[PDB]
RNA sequence: UACGGUGCUGAAGCAACAAAUGCCCUGCUUCCAGGAAAAGCCUCUAAGCAUCAGGUAACAUCAAAUCGUACCCCAAACCG
RNA sequence: UGAAGGUGUACUGUGAGGUAUGCUGGAGGUAUCAGAAGUGCGAAUGCUGACAUAAGUAACGAUAAAGCGGGUGAAAAGCCCGCUCGCCGGAAGACCAAGGGUUCCUGUCCAACGUUAAUCGGGGCAGGGUGAGUCGACCCCUAAGGCGAGGCCGAAAGGCGUAGUCGAUGGGAAACAGGUUAAUAUUCCUGUACUUGGUGUUACUGCGAAGGGGGGACGGAGAAGGCUAUGUUGGCCGGGCG
RNA sequence: AGGACCGAACCGACUAAUGUCGAAAAAUUAGCGGAUGACUUGUGGCUGGGGGUGAAAGGCCAAUCAAACCGGGAGAUAGCU
RNA sequence: UAAGGUGAUAUGAACCGUUAUAACCGGCGAUUUCCGAAUGGGGAAACCCAGUGUGUUUCGACACACUAUCAUUAACUGAAUCCAUAGGUUAAUGAGGCGAACCGGGGGAACUGAAACAUCUAAGUACCCCGAGGAAAAGAAAUCAACCGAGAUUCCCCCAGUAGCGGCGAGCGAACGGGGAGGAGCCCAGAGCCUGAAUCAGUGUGUGUGUUAGUGGAAGCGUCUGGAAAGGCGCGCGAUACAGGGUGACAGCCCCGUACACAAAAAUGCACAUGCUGUGAGCUCGAUGAGUAGGGCGGGACACGUGGUAUCCUGUCUGAAUAUGGGGGGACCAUCCUCCAAGGCUAAAUACUCCUGACUGACCGAUAGUGAACCAGUACCGUGAGGGAAAGGCGAAAAGAAC
């Protein structure tokens, strides 16, 4: 995804970060605590996909 | 008002008898928050994420239990819990 | 540069089950293959309450060392040892004596 | 500290030999005094903690010549 | 019948605490020793 | 009544007397050995500033962050 | 087709020893002649570990005291519940600070821990439990004292000390009664309050310090009055007729 | 009024017995002295080893004192066992 | 590089992948909470309290920035006071701390030995402090020799336990000369013609690299015993590979390696071309380091303890000539010889190893070897400085004993 995600606008690349933080990370973090989330692997890849975006928007 | 960061505060909903009794009888929610997490930040987080009318937040820092097992001592994390009181307009 | 790998017919060189042939289920990180129908060890599986609870003895396919097996030729009809040639732009394996590609 | 501003005469150590050669450790303080020198250059007095032999260097050379050397090292006066 | 150790956490840190060692030339050397020996407990704190 | 307690109701709910080492009293009398300091607080103006900025009331609103809170604490939990 | 090591047996040399082999052991050993030594232990009130002896002996930690019934349990003098009995009561009761730090509460488990047993436990193993505008801390201010720009002094390290800044054991704003949890409550709920700041409308209007003055702001003992917490006795109300 | 009197708290430690591998590396039991002052005590300071402090016993300075404790000189030295 | 991965105790769950955006292994970036020199102020380290500007906002508010100290350098702007300095706002640049030894300097013991002990010894040793650098320090003669001549420092072996020193006791102990390792010299205290040409100190440019990832990498079979073959037995074969390790017992040929030939997108440490902000060549004439050398007094360093004591350094008080001069040649003098102090910078041989590799032991094999083969500087002990343990091995494979 990094290669496709490189070529994006600065304002538009925030919206993916805010989408990764709004739902996904939070939703899965809350859902995993209750014990309804069977698929535990989603917590990892999202945390890395944040890091990816965070690194990619550090262009200056 | 403090966008992005508000999402990191609320960790999980707390499950217990004291938690369960305070849902119906007192109209509150008990939940695990971040180590930082001020009453304003928790209120503002619950106001956005859970989307409910917050009356007042009451915070307490739980101490980590010392669990010696096998041969080594080992202590738990000092998690913070927030008794968040809601208004008359409430939900699960 | 692993000589023995997944979908590969091997023959056992040493040990009880000497001379038998089979395919590798999965080569481990420790440096040990698990070939099917080779080291059949009769484990006494204790009945765990959660999930399945059979409560009976079972024949498990135990691990064997990589050195104790060699790849089967299927031409000469015996064990053969592996090299690494550069046919085209790829490090491909080959049989020492009867230089063919797998 | 007991150090001459001009010559750098600091207090050295030595032995205090008795008639029976009993070496008891002592120290040689230099002859320091807080003296005021008239500098003719800028029309003023300059207080310098100097040894008696320093004063003779200040009289041998010029006070300005010594104050030139003092400032070269990075000192105050 | 009243023993030597009569603890007080203020006195502990005031007397033997990290900053109380850091304050002095000699106290810095203590820590430099505990670090050199490689202790987990550098000072009581 | 799971035999733990919950739910509901609930009469009188006064008077004298005594009385502290408590409180008025950080007071009063007295004695000498003659009994911390500094802010908050109140007040007056300098340097300033004049339809300003400030005060002052009145009502409104907003807020009051963070940390400790269990339990032992003349003791089987502290020092021995 | 069984090494070293362990353990027996039979030969053998003048001795330190040597040879062969049974069992155990399950993989190393080493002729001969040379070479080098951490080269031989019974003692050192030797040093470390293991195990004896006294010995199934003393002791089981206040002479405040138990008795019986029922319960659960493999099992009950000790645990639970009940009825008596005894002991403390300016404490052996109840709240705090200091200091401990989960010892609190519930469920379960007795290997070790408990100077006995243990179903019980401050024991082990899970889960739960500490909710503050008002209590305390942090915060505004200082004493003793500490630190200490420049500074003076000191062979170097550093010593002392000024403006400052820390430092409570002291000074400075405000909440109580009731209910409630298995475990928290002056915090949760219920009632009724209070204080300090910020920011707006209105009606007035001379405000403003690193400065001045007031206050804060103070000893011992004594004596006396007025009270209150609190008690006792009536009345009153509900029950009792032994 | 009082370094006044008697006497609890509090502070002490005169006598006796018990204890002496103790319940306790200084205590218990019954009596005992002071108990508004040269009193006693909480919290925090300051004084450091030939140094402190001492109503002075060579007392006390972390169960250690006619010179603390820990590390170093250091395997001091020993005509001694 | 790659077919298997999601570190371990440590199975499991849920998933990645398999010809290439899995994993892994390197280069260069990114993030880098809080304490810690800690640096906005404080503070009982990992906590508590701030201001000025910037961008935003729905009243509540966040957000990122910046603020330590000193040291030089610059502008400022300013006392007592005329000028002024003293001071004070802001600005650059640097320093602060930590680390095993080794080095130079500032201070500096005692036990002990002398069969006691005071000079002396131990010894400028331990220790404390300051400043360093890959090394450091020393260093181009005011050196030391003997009418022969040698030509800077440093380190090794001799000279030599010699000459000396010494309560002439205990003890301490040279130089000359010689053999070696390594070699290298220069700048200032300045005036002509002529000037970028030797030189370096950068921005560099050149290959060669070396290094931090790597690739290929030879040739064995059959029987016998056994749980298992690498073993015995019998025949092969590779060897610039029989170093070593693993594998169910001892493997050249089963595997990982080994010898040998190849590798780097990127960062770097080297040795030569060489464009260069920037630096000075040949040769004239004249300079040659004053409170200094020496001296008195008191100490110290020289092997040399004031002794008949040269030499150097100095705390103290004094004081030349200054190259038709001065130092030295071990009291001193006179002749000869030799150097030229009172200012600087200089590589190599030399010392060390906290640390990174590789390789080797007539080193140890769990009471040994590090205190520590093991979650050890841990448990535990101590107010604290500080002290400080014990504890290894099932088996080839968990096939860890279903019932
Ligand atoms: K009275
Ligand atoms: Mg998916
Ligand atoms: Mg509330
Ligand atoms: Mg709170
Ligand atoms: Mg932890
Ligand atoms: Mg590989
Ligand atoms: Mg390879
Ligand atoms: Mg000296
Ligand atoms: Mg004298
Ligand atoms: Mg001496
Ligand atoms: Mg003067
Ligand atoms: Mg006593
Ligand atoms: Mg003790
Ligand atoms: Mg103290
Ligand atoms: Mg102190
Ligand atoms: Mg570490
Ligand atoms: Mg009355
Ligand atoms: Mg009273
Ligand atoms: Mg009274
Ligand atoms: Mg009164
Ligand atoms: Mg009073
Ligand atoms: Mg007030
Ligand atoms: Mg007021
Ligand atoms: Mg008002
Ligand atoms: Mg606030
Ligand atoms: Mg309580
Ligand atoms: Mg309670
Ligand atoms: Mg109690
Ligand atoms: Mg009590
Ligand atoms: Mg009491
Ligand atoms: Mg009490
Ligand atoms: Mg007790
Ligand atoms: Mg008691
Ligand atoms: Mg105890
Ligand atoms: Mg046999
Ligand atoms: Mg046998
Ligand atoms: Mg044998
Ligand atoms: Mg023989
Ligand atoms: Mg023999
Ligand atoms: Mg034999
Ligand atoms: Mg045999
Ligand atoms: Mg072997
Ligand atoms: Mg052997
Ligand atoms: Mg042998
Ligand atoms: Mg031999
Ligand atoms: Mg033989
Ligand atoms: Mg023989
Ligand atoms: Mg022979
Ligand atoms: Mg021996
Ligand atoms: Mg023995
Ligand atoms: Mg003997
Ligand atoms: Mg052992
Ligand atoms: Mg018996
Ligand atoms: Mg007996
Ligand atoms: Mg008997
Ligand atoms: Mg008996
Ligand atoms: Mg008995
Ligand atoms: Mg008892
Ligand atoms: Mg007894
Ligand atoms: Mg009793
Ligand atoms: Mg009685
Ligand atoms: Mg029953
Ligand atoms: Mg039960
Ligand atoms: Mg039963
Ligand atoms: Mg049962
Ligand atoms: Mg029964
Ligand atoms: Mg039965
Ligand atoms: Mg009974
Ligand atoms: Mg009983
Ligand atoms: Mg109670
Ligand atoms: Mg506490
Ligand atoms: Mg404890
Ligand atoms: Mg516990
Ligand atoms: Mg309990
Ligand atoms: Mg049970
Ligand atoms: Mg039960
Ligand atoms: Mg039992
Ligand atoms: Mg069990
Ligand atoms: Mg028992
Ligand atoms: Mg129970
Ligand atoms: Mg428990
Ligand atoms: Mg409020
Ligand atoms: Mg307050
Ligand atoms: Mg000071
Ligand atoms: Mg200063
Ligand atoms: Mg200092
Ligand atoms: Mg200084
Ligand atoms: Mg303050
Ligand atoms: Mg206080
Ligand atoms: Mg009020
Ligand atoms: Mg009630
Ligand atoms: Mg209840
Ligand atoms: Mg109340
Ligand atoms: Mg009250
Ligand atoms: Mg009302
Ligand atoms: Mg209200
Ligand atoms: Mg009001
Ligand atoms: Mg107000
Ligand atoms: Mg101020
Ligand atoms: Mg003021
Ligand atoms: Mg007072
Ligand atoms: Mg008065
Ligand atoms: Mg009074
Ligand atoms: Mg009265
Ligand atoms: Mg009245
Ligand atoms: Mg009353
Ligand atoms: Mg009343
Ligand atoms: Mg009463
Ligand atoms: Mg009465
Ligand atoms: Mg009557
Ligand atoms: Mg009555
Ligand atoms: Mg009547
Ligand atoms: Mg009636
Ligand atoms: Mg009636
Ligand atoms: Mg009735
Ligand atoms: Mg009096
Ligand atoms: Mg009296
Ligand atoms: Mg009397
Ligand atoms: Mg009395
Ligand atoms: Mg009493
Ligand atoms: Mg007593
Ligand atoms: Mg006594
Ligand atoms: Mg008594
Ligand atoms: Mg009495
Ligand atoms: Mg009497
Ligand atoms: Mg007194
Ligand atoms: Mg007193
Ligand atoms: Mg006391
Ligand atoms: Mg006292
Ligand atoms: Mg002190
Ligand atoms: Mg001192
Ligand atoms: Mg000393
Ligand atoms: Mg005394
Ligand atoms: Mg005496
Ligand atoms: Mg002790
Ligand atoms: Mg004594
Ligand atoms: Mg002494
Ligand atoms: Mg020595
Ligand atoms: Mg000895
Ligand atoms: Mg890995
Ligand atoms: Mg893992
Ligand atoms: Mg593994
Ligand atoms: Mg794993
Ligand atoms: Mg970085
Ligand atoms: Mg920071
Ligand atoms: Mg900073
Ligand atoms: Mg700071
Ligand atoms: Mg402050
Ligand atoms: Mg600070
Ligand atoms: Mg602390
Ligand atoms: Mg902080
Ligand atoms: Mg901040
Ligand atoms: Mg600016
Ligand atoms: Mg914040
Ligand atoms: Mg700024
Ligand atoms: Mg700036
Ligand atoms: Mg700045
Ligand atoms: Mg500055
Ligand atoms: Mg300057
Ligand atoms: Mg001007
Ligand atoms: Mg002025
Ligand atoms: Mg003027
Ligand atoms: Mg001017
Ligand atoms: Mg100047
Ligand atoms: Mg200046
Ligand atoms: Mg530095
Ligand atoms: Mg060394
Ligand atoms: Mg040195
Ligand atoms: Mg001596
Ligand atoms: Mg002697
Ligand atoms: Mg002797
Ligand atoms: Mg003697
Ligand atoms: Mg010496
Ligand atoms: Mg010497
Ligand atoms: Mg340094
Ligand atoms: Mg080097
Ligand atoms: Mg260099
Ligand atoms: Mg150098
Ligand atoms: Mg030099
Ligand atoms: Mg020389
Ligand atoms: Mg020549
Ligand atoms: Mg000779
Ligand atoms: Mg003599
Ligand atoms: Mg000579
Ligand atoms: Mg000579
Ligand atoms: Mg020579
Ligand atoms: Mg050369
Ligand atoms: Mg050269
Ligand atoms: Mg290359
Ligand atoms: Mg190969
Ligand atoms: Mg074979
Ligand atoms: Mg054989
Ligand atoms: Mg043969
Ligand atoms: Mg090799
Ligand atoms: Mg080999
Ligand atoms: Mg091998
Ligand atoms: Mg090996
Ligand atoms: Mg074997
Ligand atoms: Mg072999
Ligand atoms: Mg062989
Ligand atoms: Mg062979
Ligand atoms: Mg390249
Ligand atoms: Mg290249
Ligand atoms: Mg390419
Ligand atoms: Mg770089
Ligand atoms: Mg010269
Ligand atoms: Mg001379
Ligand atoms: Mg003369
Ligand atoms: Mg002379
Ligand atoms: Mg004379
Ligand atoms: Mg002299
Ligand atoms: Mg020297
Ligand atoms: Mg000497
Ligand atoms: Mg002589
Ligand atoms: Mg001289
Ligand atoms: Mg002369
Ligand atoms: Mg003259
Ligand atoms: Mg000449
Ligand atoms: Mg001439
Ligand atoms: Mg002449
Ligand atoms: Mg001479
Ligand atoms: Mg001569
Ligand atoms: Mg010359
Ligand atoms: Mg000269
Ligand atoms: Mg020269
Ligand atoms: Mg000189
Ligand atoms: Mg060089
Ligand atoms: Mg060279
Ligand atoms: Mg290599
Ligand atoms: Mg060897
Ligand atoms: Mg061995
Ligand atoms: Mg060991
Ligand atoms: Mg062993
Ligand atoms: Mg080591
Ligand atoms: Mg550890
Ligand atoms: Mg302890
Ligand atoms: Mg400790
Ligand atoms: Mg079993």
């Amino acid at each position: 995804m990094k290669a496709k995600e490189l070529r994006e606008k600065s304002v538009e690349e925030l919206n993916t970060e805010l989408l990764n933080l709004l739902r996904e990370q939070f939703n899965l973090r809350m859902q995993a605590a209750s014990g309804q989330l069977q698929q535990s692997h989603l917590l990892k890849q999202v945390r890395r996909d944040v890091a990816r975006v965070k690194t990619l928007l550090n262009e200056k | 008002i403090r966008e992005e960061r508000l999402l990191k505060v609320l960790r999980a909903p707390h499950v217990s008898e004291k938690a369960s009794t305070a849902m119906e009888k007192s109209n509150t929610i008990v939940l695990k928050v971040a180590k930082d997490a001020t009453k304003a930040e928790i209120k503002a987080a619950v106001q956005k994420l859970f989307e409910v009318e917050v009356e007042v937040v009451n915070t307490l820092v739980v101490k980590g239990k010392v669990k010696r097992h096998g041969q080594r001592i080992g202590r738990r994390s000092d998690w913070k819990k927030a008794y968040v009181t809601l208004k008359e307009g409430q939900n699960l | 540069a692993a000589k023995i790998r997944r979908d590969d017919e091997v023959i056992v060189l040493t040990g009880k089950d000497k001379g038998k042939r089979g395919k590798v289920k999965n080569v481990l990180s420790s440096g040990k293959v698990i070939v099917e129908g080779i080291n059949l060890v009769k484990k006494h599986q204790k009945p765990v309450p959660a999930l399945n609870q059979p409560g009976g003895i079972v024949e498990k396919e135990a691990a064997i060392q990589v050195s104790n097996v060699a790849i089967f030729n299927a031409a000469t009809g015996k064990a053969d040892r592996v090299g690494f040639r550069f046919e085209d732009g790829k490090k491909v394996r080959f049989f020492k004596s009867n230089s063919e590609t797998i | 500290s007991r150090v001459c501003q001009v010559t750098g005469k600091r207090p050295v150590t030595g032995n205090n030999r008795s008639h029976a050669l009993n070496a008891t450790k002592r120290r040689f303080l230099p002859n320091l005094h807080s003296h005021r020198f008239w500098v003719e250059s800028e029309k003023r007095f300059v207080t310098l903690r100097v040894s008696a032999k320093g004063m003779r260097v200040i009289d041998k050379k010029g006070i300005d010549t010594v104050l030139a050397e003092l400032r070269a090292r990075g000192e105050k006066y | 019948m009243k023993r030597t150790f009569q603890p007080s956490v203020l006195k502990r840190n005031r007397s033997h605490g990290f900053r109380a060692r850091m304050a002095t030339k000699n106290g810095r050397q203590v820590l430099a020793r505990r670090r050199a020996k490689g202790r987990a407990r550098l000072t009581v704190s």
